[PDB]
């Protein structure tokens, strides 16, 4: 509970200049940490829906993530990135 | 067919062998590898003469090491005559080509259902004796 109650469009105002600034620190972590457990795992999801299903992998036209210059991407690294800014302050919202 | 490619969309493929009736009923077929297999569909003795072969592999997972080449020899001692033909094997391996994570979630999900019931269930008389204990000392 708040010390001071507050009306709440100032309570959410203040706030929210924080969050956004949290979730893009946060979503930065995520997905650095996201990008070593893929470097040491990724070969097995991605060796889960090519086995009982059917699927070809492209060797030819497209690195494997795998690889760290595949993992290094930079647009593949903004765009989720942007969808992990997109997901925390959404989540955030609803629990502020 | 001057080559064979077999794989997760052509698991089979169908060769036919021409020759004279004589050399095509003393037809041997020999394969470079175990894991790939050719049995006759049909014999045709009739102009133009020929065996149809039906070339497959055996196991899958012997596809899923690499790109397996081997040799589809067919043989006939009558005149000494041979043609061998190269069969290439790319399986790449069919709902991902596994290791430990990401599989080990839904398999599970299906093996353990019973266990899942039976400690959900377990877990709900659990709280249900809790909650009789606390209306029952509170």
């Amino acid at each position: 509970f708040p010390i001071i109650q507050q009306y709440k469009f100032l309570r959410f105002r203040r706030s929210l200049l924080l969050l956004v600034k949290h979730s893009c620190v946060e979503s930065l972590f995520l997905v650095r940490n996201f990008c070593i457990l893929y470097y040491f795992l990724g070969y097995i999801p991605k060796a889960w829906i090519s086995t009982a299903m059917n699927l070809h992998i492209d060797e030819q036209v497209h690195r494997p993530l795998d690889t760290v210059s595949g993992l290094l991407n930079l647009s593949l690294l903004y765009h989720v990135w942007l969808c992990g800014v997109f997901l925390l302050t959404t989540w955030y919202v609803s629990w502020i | 067919q001057a080559e064979i490619l077999l794989s997760n969309h052509y698991t089979s493929s169908e060769i036919r062998v021409f020759g004279a009736p004589e050399v095509l009923e003393n037809l041997e077929v020999k394969s470079g590898s175990p894991a790939v297999l050719a049995f006759a569909k049909e014999k045709s003795f009739g102009w133009p003469s020929f065996i149809t072969y039906t070339v497959g592999v055996l196991d899958p997972a012997a596809g899923s090491q690499g790109p397996l080449s081997t040799t589809l020899t067919f043989s006939s001692p009558v005149t000494n005559q041979a043609i061998a033909i190269p069969v290439t094997v790319a399986f790449v391996v069919d709902r991902r080509g596994p290791g430990p994570y990401g599989a080990s979630l839904f398999q599970h999900f299906l093996d353990s259902y019973q266990v899942m019931f039976f400690t959900l269930f377990a877990l709900l008389a659990g709280t249900a004796v809790m909650i009789i204990a606390y209306h029952t000392v509170c």
